[PDB]
């Protein structure tokens, strides 16, 4: 024989404080017991399991499956109270390589490996854990019992060791042989390369010898599996990838489970599928979560489905990525807080696409949710290329230059140029920096009674203009804002303003053009309007001229 | 050489940190830099038996090409057990802050000369990404005491009070102090006596190592020439209604922090529905208000003490034209500090490069003034932060840090 190198076992313990399972094996028919006698007795002569004695005192049920349309049973070991008593592991798996991260590759090549997967062994003093025992036959002898030498299917350790365990039988390999490329997944490898086909085939054959080191053997019938791959929901060719076919059913009426997978479908899409808008679609869901419920789709609804019916007309497709190259973001607003990008080196060959979406929240800009964007694409082209695009964007430099210079915040977005398509992000108003000489000064002022809900708004200016209004149904912070609109209605291009809210100058201090608040999006409405604005604030109750007068009008 | 039991805090696990994006130059640093620590025995490879994680990522210390190693343990820092066995604690030196110059020495390279206790290396693991997460990422753990765990200067403590004994004995002026990796040196001599001082006392650690790629290198401090900031009010001819609102609003806020500031006599001078810019004389009493508030302002604010036993607060605002200022205290209204920046080095047109060179700043003198990092309100979105301070980051320590998203009207006073 050939000596086998032995694969070095991971040492595997239980939670802290917690023992192994004791769980009562299920009664079977005489018809399931023959079954797994038999698939245990192969097993066992296999090495992948060994009889115990009755010293043991853990079990786990095992189970007989009745294969669809075969008189074959298939043996189900159901782990699941051992695995809730199992140690966390670390998992590999987490982060899946995006397709547009991928390279080019001539060959592409499958190995399978599925023997290879009980050849790891597993640690001796965890397998009295996974005890399990056959009942016998009329319940008149003691059950067969059995443990586990290698890693059972279903036990949560399995994956995490079983990947580890390969990865470094195949370190040596992949750091002599960096003109290939491994990956594995699930009970195969794949192999990549740009060599010649010749040379690509002799790295298999060299890849399947250094295997046998460790006694793996790999079916020479070569894989079923080739090029093009479907993979993770994707489709993976050798120079192009694309997702998986998306079919948006035809459908008279909608039920919330519908519209949740009808955007599930639709994010999907989106990494390839550019413009791809989901927002009216998940303005449906807001709320209520009983599965069944119908929904009528707005006409908003409506009308963005059949414009995302356009757009999946016909398939698109993604290119790989190629690191001798800029990496290049555009991005283009949609209108409801709705962004897109598209990714690609050379114009026209989209690596991939892909949305933003506004966060909710009380107001908000366009300057402020594009910056949002571009971090966001900034983080994700991080993980998938190591390295910042440059970002083409709708907003001229002298917009962003007065912008940031002049935001309460600090703020930054990477090296970036202007693009000049429609509809451009822009600064809608600026508030003066001085008060404005020769322009009339408002002091306004508001106030409401906190049980009735009465209130009053109004103003008084140094020319004796003056206004004051009743309202009902209203709030301090309600009547601050509606002086403020008066003040703005009322006057004329040039105005100061002086106000004693802290809560209306914080709201004007983040510079929103849009607003929840239909009396906020009034006063940015105004604020358009205006060629200067001068907006003062003063401590209330102080005795301050002007706040002093309009202060007691309203308040009456 | 022979390991210090070290354990969690009670009821408490190991961190389970996510290792966040980084770019193709700094992983690549990375592999480099852990290939050789790996052959050098100061890291191991790890199994899936280890579910524990903190991040790592590399920086250039301040005026550097070479890049180092930097790893967050600040989750592992908050779980490990406090070291008081053999030192209640290194009671902060207080004439530290009053040298007319202080250095800072990266001496963390010594730590990895001391085993760390093997029950407790686990908890120290790492990973290395790959792009695109193409490969498994690297697992590595700790065989000595890491860069950046509060561990290490705790358990090195006994061998540095033996490596500084001889220039300590021979420099007595001298005050020394450590916190992380960081060793800072204070003096009262001429720059060029005390630089030759700090290179006096390499020697002494290139010596008890017989080569550490960071020790050559020192920042230059000047805590006595550390300015601050009392409130001042302006002094003009001519007061606009504009000028006399804004005096008032700055006034009714420092009456928060001082008693006796009165706005009755200034308040009245706004008595009408004047213009804005329209100048108003000022009455004799308000004149006589605005002196008497004046003095109240030359003095220290009242009740002011620092407590161990909390938490430092720092606060920043952006004042424009590169211009920042930041407050630091315990209590509202009792600052234990303030001061204002503006020098911030080529970061003219970067924000975020300025705002992440202030909170080193300050990070640097809270640990001078009070031996601790203070918990830090940034004027700034999460994700902007987040996705851009590495990239500035030059210290070795990282202090902790929440989000303002309203702006202060406080910001016109400090201005
Ligand atoms: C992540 C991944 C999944 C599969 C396969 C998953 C499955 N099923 C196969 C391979 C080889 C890889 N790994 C890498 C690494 C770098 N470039 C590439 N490029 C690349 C991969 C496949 C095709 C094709 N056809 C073309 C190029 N693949
Ligand atoms: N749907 C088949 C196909 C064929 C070639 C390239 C791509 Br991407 C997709
Ligand atoms: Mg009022």
């Amino acid at each position: 024989m050939v000596p086998i190198s032995p694969i070095e076992t991971v040492p595997v313990k239980l939670k802290p404080g917690m023992d192994g399972p004791k769980v009562k094996q299920w009664p079977l028919t005489e018809e399931k017991i023959k079954a797994l006698v038999e698939i245990c007795t192969e097993m066992e002569k296999e090495g992948k399991i060994s009889k115990i004695g009755p010293e043991n005192p853990y079990n786990t049920p095992v189970f007989a499956i009745k294969k669809k349309d075969s008189t074959k049973w298939r043996k189900l070991v159901d782990f699941r109270e051992l695995n809730k008593r199992t140690q966390d592991f670390w998992e590999v798996q987490l982060g899946i390589p995006h397709p547009a991260g991928l390279k080019k590759k001539k060959s592409v090549t499958v190995l399978d490996v599925g023997d290879a997967y009980f050849s790891v062994p597993l640690d001796e003093d965890f397998r009295k854990y996974t005890a399990f025992t056959i009942p016998s036959i009329n319940n008149e002898t003691p059950g067969i019992r059995y443990q586990y030498n290698v890693l059972p299917q279903g036990w949560k350790g399995s994956p995490a060791i079983f990947q580890s365990s390969m990865t470094k039988i195949l370190e040596p390999f992949a750091a002599q042989n960096p003109d290939i490329v491994i990956y594995q997944y699930m009970d195969d490898l794949y192999v990549g390369s740009d060599l010649e086909i010749g040379q690509h085939r002799t790295k298999i054959e060299e890849l399947r010898q250094h295997l046998l080191r460790w006694g793996l053997t790999t079916p020479d019938k070569k894989h079923q599996k080739e090029p093009p791959f479907l993979w993770m929901g994707y489709e993976l060719h050798p120079d192009k990838w694309t997702v998986q076919p998306i079919v948006l059913p035809e459908k008279d009426s909608w039920t919330v489970n519908d519209i949740q997978k009808l955007v599930g479908k639709l994010n999907w899409a989106s990494q390839i599928y550019p413009g791809i808008k989901v927002r009216q679609l998940s303005k449906l869901l807001r709320g209520t979560k009983a599965l069944t419920e119908v929904i009528p789709l707005t006409e908003e609804a409506e009308l963005e489905l059949a414009e995302n019916r356009e757009i999946l007309k016909e398939p698109v497709h993604g290119v790989y990525y190629d690191p001798s190259k800029d990496l290049i973001a555009e991005i283009q607003k949609q209108g409801q807080g709705q962004w897109t990008y598209q990714i690609y080196q050379e114009p026209f060959k989209n690596l991939k696409t892909g949305k933003y979406a506004r966060m909710r929240g009380a107001h908000t800009n366009d300057v402020k949710q594009l910056t949002e964007a571009v971090q966001k694409i900034t983080t994700e082209s991080i993980v998938i290329w190591g390295k910042t695009p440059k970002f083409k964007l709708p907003i001229q430099k002298e917009t962003w230059e007065t912008w940031w210079t002049e935001y309460w915040q600090a703020t930054w977005i990477p090296e970036w140029e202007f693009v000049n398509t429609p509809p451009l992000v822009k600064l809608w108003y600026q508030l003066e920096k001085e008060p404005i000489v020769g322009a009339e000064t408002f002091y306004v002022d508001g106030a409401a009674n906190r049980e009735t809900k009465l209130g009053k708004a109004g103003y008084v200016t140094n020319k004796g203009r003056q206004k004051v209004v009743p309202l009902t149904n209203t709030t301090n912070q309600k009547t601050e804002l509606q002086a403020i609109y008066l003040a703005l209605q009322d006057s004329g291009l040039e105005v100061n303003i002086v106000t004693d809210s802290q809560y209306a100058l914080g709201i004007i201090q983040a510079q929103p053009d849009k607003s929840e608040s239909e009396l906020v999006n009034q006063i940015i409405e105004q604020l358009i309007k205006k060629e200067k604005v001068y907006l003062a604030w003063v401590p209330a109750h102080k005795g301050i001229g002007g706040n002093e007068q309009v202060d007691k009008l309203v308040s009456a | 050489i022979e390991t210090v039991p070290v354990k969690l805090k009670p009821g408490m696990d190991g961190p389970k940190v996510k290792q966040w994006p980084l770019t193709e130059e700094k992983i690549k640093a990375l592999v480099e830099i852990c290939t050789e620590m790996e052959k050098e025995g100061k890291i191991s490879k790890i199994g899936p038996e280890n579910p524990y994680n903190t991040p790592v990522f590399a920086i250039k210390k301040k005026d550097s090409t070479k890049w180092r190693k930097l790893v967050d343990f600040r989750e592992l820092n908050k779980r490990t057990q406090d070291f008081w066995e053999v030192q209640l604690g290194i009671p902060h030196p207080a004439g530290l802050k009053k040298k007319k110059s202080v250095t800072v020495l990266d001496v963390g390279d010594a730590y990895f000369s001391v085993p760390l206790d093997e029950d407790f290396r686990k908890y120290t693991a790492f990973t290395i990404p790959s792009i695109n997460n193409e490969t498994p990422g690297i697992r590595y753990q700790y065989n000595v005491l890491p860069q950046g765990w509060k561990g290490s200067p705790a358990i090195f403590q006994s061998s540095m009070t033996k490596i500084l004994e001889p220039f300590k004995k021979q420099n007595p002026d001298i005050v020394i102090y450590q916190y992380m990796d960081d060793l800072y040196v204070g003096s009262d001599l001429e720059i060029g006596q005390h630089r030759t001082k700090i290179e006096e006392l390499r020697q002494h650690l290139l010596r008890w190592g017989l080569e550490p790629p960071f020790l050559w290198m020192g920042y230059e401090l000047h805590p006595d020439k550390w300015t601050v900031q009392p409130i001042v009010l302006p002094e003009k001819d001519s007061w606009t209604v504009n000028d006399i609102q804004k005096l008032v609003g700055k006034l009714n806020w420092a009456s928060q922090i001082y008693p006796g500031i009165k706005v009755r006599q200034l308040s009245k001078l706004l008595r009408g529905t004047k213009a804005l810019t329209e100048v108003i004389p000022l009455t004799e009493e308000a004149e006589l208000e605005l002196a008497e508030n004046r003095e109240i302002l030359k003095e220290p604010v009242h009740g002011v003490y620092y407590d161990p036993s909390k938490d430092l607060i720092a606060e920043i605002q952006k004042q424009g034209q590169g211009q920042w200022t930041y407050q630091i205290y315990q209590e509202p209204f009792k600052n234990l500090k303030t001061g204002k920046y503006a020098r911030m080095r080529g970061a003219h047109t970067n924000d975020v490069k300025q705002l992440t060179e202030a909170v080193q700043k300050i990070t640097t003198e809270s640990i001078v003034i009070w031996g601790k990092t203070p918990k830090f309100k940034l004027p700034i979105q999460k994700e902007t932060w987040e996705t851009w301070w590495t990239e500035y980051w030059q210290a070795t320590w990282i202090p902790e840090w929440e989000f303002v998203n309203t702006p202060p009207l406080v910001k016109l006073w400090y201005q």
